[PDB]
């Protein structure tokens, strides 16, 4: 989002993309999984479209 | 919605080129 | 950086074929547009915020 | 029945836990319940309640409060042959 | 170089504060500043052993703990507005989200998510989710961060400024950031008195406080608790507190005044402001100890005082100093005017000259020094002009004298009455006709707006939008209204509830877009408005009217303050606008205009 | 030794109010 | 507390005066 925000240019489309292979990056403590799903929400409302 | 290029938003992916294909 | 079979790309340098080949299409189509890569999990950090 | 009321209160459990997350506190105390375990309360049921439950006594119980499912099973057996 | 602050984490000191506060007897709030205090003490003697000089001192954390006494930082330039627009953008929450508004609408408590008044309990309940259970900041570094703050908001730096803001937010937890938050609009709410955080820290750190207006020299001086000051006095270049006045008995003043002759003098409507002279060195300090000297000037060479005034100094004065008022004189009418005009300094105290220090001196040999000290010039420099009495005639008809001439009240001082910083009332009085009751004209009008309080009286109202009514034509009742003034004081808490619930149902929210036919607006808008037909006629015991370019009607009141939301009276009796015209040119302005008879 | 080690961590008068309801059946 | 009056909270409901009951 930091990123995002460092452009000064007109986006028509802010994405990000994740290449992974862990389904569960988050298992054994669940205060980093609400923390990331707030995060990735806030970033939804904000406009962007993750993949 | 469907079919939009992922690489340039907003635009339809694009058919590759088939040539020519006798039937 | 592990591959369930032999002679099969790895994961992370599948995603690097797939970044470089985004980069190739968006310089031959619309080079005006914004390119950005961020890697997660190493052990050096480079963030605006030091993360 | 008791497997999807166990499978009911799960899912109501982690709604529970869902809304703790979020961030927000009962009005109330008294309503707090602990999380539920179905070993701990197949265990806790067993140890206590299963003396009285399984007295069958004089088949009063038994037609008091197992005929409707008795019908509908007969039911169920007849109709299939 | 090293410093305990650095050392010592954040966290225990967000966790010390949080204790004293959830405290409700003043006892639990002492013993937890009297461990935290001998902890450090513990770890400052443990660490420095072979060490001379050393300038470490409880600074770090006094200064966070009284945010506002802090002087040697300059402004944030931050308040709750702009802290939560800064938070807002730094987080990449949604503009118009939930947060958001919640963040910007502090005061409404319509969102009814705990506190409706406290930002900082909102900004906490805001940051749970999204910052970290612990910190890993020491006070070293947030005062770092805060330092850094400050000179890039003197320094013309948003962008530095935005980043130290976002490192302190990725660098804490949201307790932690709940009590920068708190420092940085400098209300702690703590709940302990300031005095006695001085007397914990230190018997005499009161009064050395007073003195110096330094907390830096305080903790440094008053360290060791065994080890006090022998004396404690006004020194050079060192800001003091000034000495204020009481409220005066009108039919006492013998009484407070021990049966002696006393002088009295015309008040005067200015800046208070203390003056040090050493050499060709000049320093301006405000009534809170803030620096004036980059207005006033430090040397002759630049300034607007200094420059002009140095001529008017003797040439056996090398080191004086001087307490008086500052105003802004008119040459083209030759006189001051109120709050081509050129700075004015009217003097009348002398703490110091030469060597000697006049503090403990009686008000007759202040005055004589201060009279034989330089030669005033009228305009830039001038000595306020004291009148013996001994009956309280003379103090009556000096209060008259001060009505008709349109002056703000006059001020009774003790000549055996000596010099004490920090004292409301040892000897000076001040009488105004705001305080003699029946002089003033009590204004009587509507209410057409209200706005959501703060602080104590989070969900409810605080303060009110009053509007005078038009002229309507005969046999018909007034459907107009122009805005007058703002009322937020004079109204008790019960009252305040009663009439708040009187009128809970009947507020109706304020749109600019579309503002109200019956009410209208100058450039304040009401956050909530009220249809006429259904009010109270509220009672203010203004001081003054000034022009005002925020209200339609065009003037406002000074000092406005409720006396009684009277219910005998009905919504269609309040003033007229011709009636305010009228009142406005009694006598240009002042409402005072009554003279005392008994 | 660091920080860890030097920080740690009937008078009055009864009051009586009388509610009675006022329905019907009462 | 047991026995609490219900008139004067903080004192004990004193029992009402028997006099003389002679036994069997
Ligand atoms: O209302 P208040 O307590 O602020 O008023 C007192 C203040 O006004 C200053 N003042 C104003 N006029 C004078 C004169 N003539 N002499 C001394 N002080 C004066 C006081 O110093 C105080 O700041």
């Amino acid at each position: 989002a930091n990123l995002f925000s460092d452009v000064q240019f007109k986006m028509s489309h802010k994405r990000i993309m994740l290449f992974t292979n862990e389904d569960n990056p988050h298992g054994n403590d669940s205060a980093k999984a609400s923390r990331a799903r707030t995060k990735a929400g806030d970033l939804r409302d904000t406009g962007i479209f993750l993949d | 919605c469907p079919g939009e290029s992922l690489i340039n938003p907003g635009f339809k992916s694009k058919k590759p080129a088939g040539g020519v294909d006798f039937d | 950086f592990e591959s369930q079979s032999e002679d099969e790309l790895t994961p992370f340098d599948m995603s690097i074929q797939c970044i470089q080949s985004v980069y190739i299409s968006k310089i031959i189509s619309s080079d005006r547009d914004l390119l950005a890569v961020v890697f997660y999990g190493t052990e050096k950090d480079k963030n605006s915020v030091n993360f | 029945q008791v497997r999807e009321l166990a499978t009911l209160l799960h899912m109501k459990d982690l709604e529970i836990q869902d809304y703790q997350e979020s961030g927000a506190t009962l009005i109330r105390d008294r309503l707090k319940t602990e999380p539920f375990e179905e070993n701990s309360f197949l265990e806790q049921f067993m140890i206590e309640k299963l003396p009285e439950a399984c007295s069958i006594g004089d088949g009063k119980p038994f037609v008091m409060n197992l005929q409707d499912l008795y019908m509908a099973v007969t039911t169920q057996e007849v109709q299939v042959g | 170089s090293q410093t305990v602050a650095s050392h010592v984490p954040f966290a225990d000191l967000c966790s010390t504060l949080e204790r004293i506060q959830k405290s409700k007897g003043r006892a639990e709030k002492i013993r937890h500043f009297r461990e935290f205090l001998d902890s450090w003490r513990k770890f400052h003697d443990a660490l420095h052993k072979n060490h001379k000089d050393v300038t470490d001192s409880f600074y770090p954390a006094m200064r966070l703990i009284l945010p506002q006494l802090e002087r040697e930082r300059m402004a944030y330039g931050i308040k709750e507005t702009m802290l939560a627009k800064l938070y807002i953008e730094l987080l990449n929450l949604p503009r118009d989200g939930k947060d958001a508004l919640k963040l910007l609408n502090y005061r409404t408590p319509t969102g009814t998510h705990g506190d409706a008044g406290d930002f900082a309990m909102i900004a906490y309940f805001v940051l749970k989710p999204r910052c970290l259970q612990k910190g890993s900041l020491t006070i070293q570094q947030v005062n770092d961060l805060l330092d850094s703050i400050a000179s890039n908001n003197s320094a013309k730096r948003k962008d530095l400024i935005k980043k130290s803001l976002l490192q302190l937010i990725t660098q804490s937890s949201a307790l932690e950031q709940k009590w920068l938050i708190r420092m940085i609009i400098k209300d702690l709410k703590l709940g302990v008195s300031q005095q006695t955080i001085f007397s914990v820290f230190h018997n005499d750190a009161a009064e050395l406080h007073n003195v110096t207006t330094d907390l830096e020299k305080v903790c440094r001086q008053l360290h060791d608790p065994s080890v006090g000051l022998s004396d404690i006095s006004i020194t050079l270049f060192s800001a003091f507190k000034p000495m204020l006045a009481a409220i005066a008995d009108i039919e006492h003043i013998e009484k407070d005044m021990k049966h002696q002759s006393f002088y009295i003098e015309t008040k005067l409507d200015g800046e208070r402001m203390q003056m040090h002279k050493d050499g060709d060195v000049y320093k301006y300090f405000s009534r809170n100890g803030y620096n004036y000297t980059d207005q006033f000037g430090a040397s002759p060479t630049e300034g607007s005082l200094t420059p002009f005034i140095h001529n008017a100094f003797k040439a056996d004065i090398q080191i004086c100093i001087l307490d008086g008022e500052m105003m802004a004189y008119n040459p083209n009418t030759q006189t001051f005017m109120q709050k081509d005009l050129q700075t004015c300094y009217c003097v009348f105290d002398v703490l110091m000259v030469n060597n000697k220090k006049l503090g403990h001196e009686t008000l007759r040999k202040r005055y004589e020094i201060l009279s034989s000290i330089f030669t005033p010039i009228p305009g830039r420099i001038e000595i306020v002009q004291k009148t013996q009495a001994h009956t309280k005639n003379e103090v009556i008809d000096a209060l008259n004298e001060a009505i008709d001439k349109r002056e703000e009240g006059i001020m009774v001082k003790q000549p055996l009455s000596i010099y004490k910083p920090d004292k409301r009332g040892e000897g000076w009085l001040k009488i105004k006709p705001e305080y003699v009751s029946g002089l003033m004209d009590e204004l009587d009008i509507l209410i057409v707006g209200g706005y959501w309080g703060k602080g104590s009286r989070g969900g409810m109202m605080s303060h009110f939008l009053c509007a005078v009514a038009e002229k309507p034509p005969p046999g018909e009742k007034p459907s107009v209204f122009h805005t007058l003034s703002r009322v937020g004081s004079g109204c008790t808490m019960k009252e305040l509830y009663d009439l708040g619930l009187k009128l809970a149902k009947y507020w109706k929210p304020f749109h600019r877009k579309a503002p109200p036919s019956s009410i209208l607006c100058g450039t304040e808008k009401p956050e909530v408005y009220i249809e006429p037909c259904n009010s109270v006629i509220v009672q203010i015991k203004a001081a003054e009217i000034v022009p005002s370019d925020m209200y339609k009607t065009g003037c406002t009141l000074r000092f406005p303050r409720i006396e009684k939301i009277r219910d005998d009276k009905e919504w269609h009796e309040c003033m007229t606008l011709d009636d305010l015209e009228q009142l406005r040119g009694k006598a240009s302005g002042k409402l005072a205009s009554k003279h005392l008879y008994i | 030794s660091g920080w860890e080690s030097y920080y740690k961590t009937y008078s009055g008068r009864d009051s009586l109010i009388f509610l009675v309801d006022a329905s019907k059946a009462m």
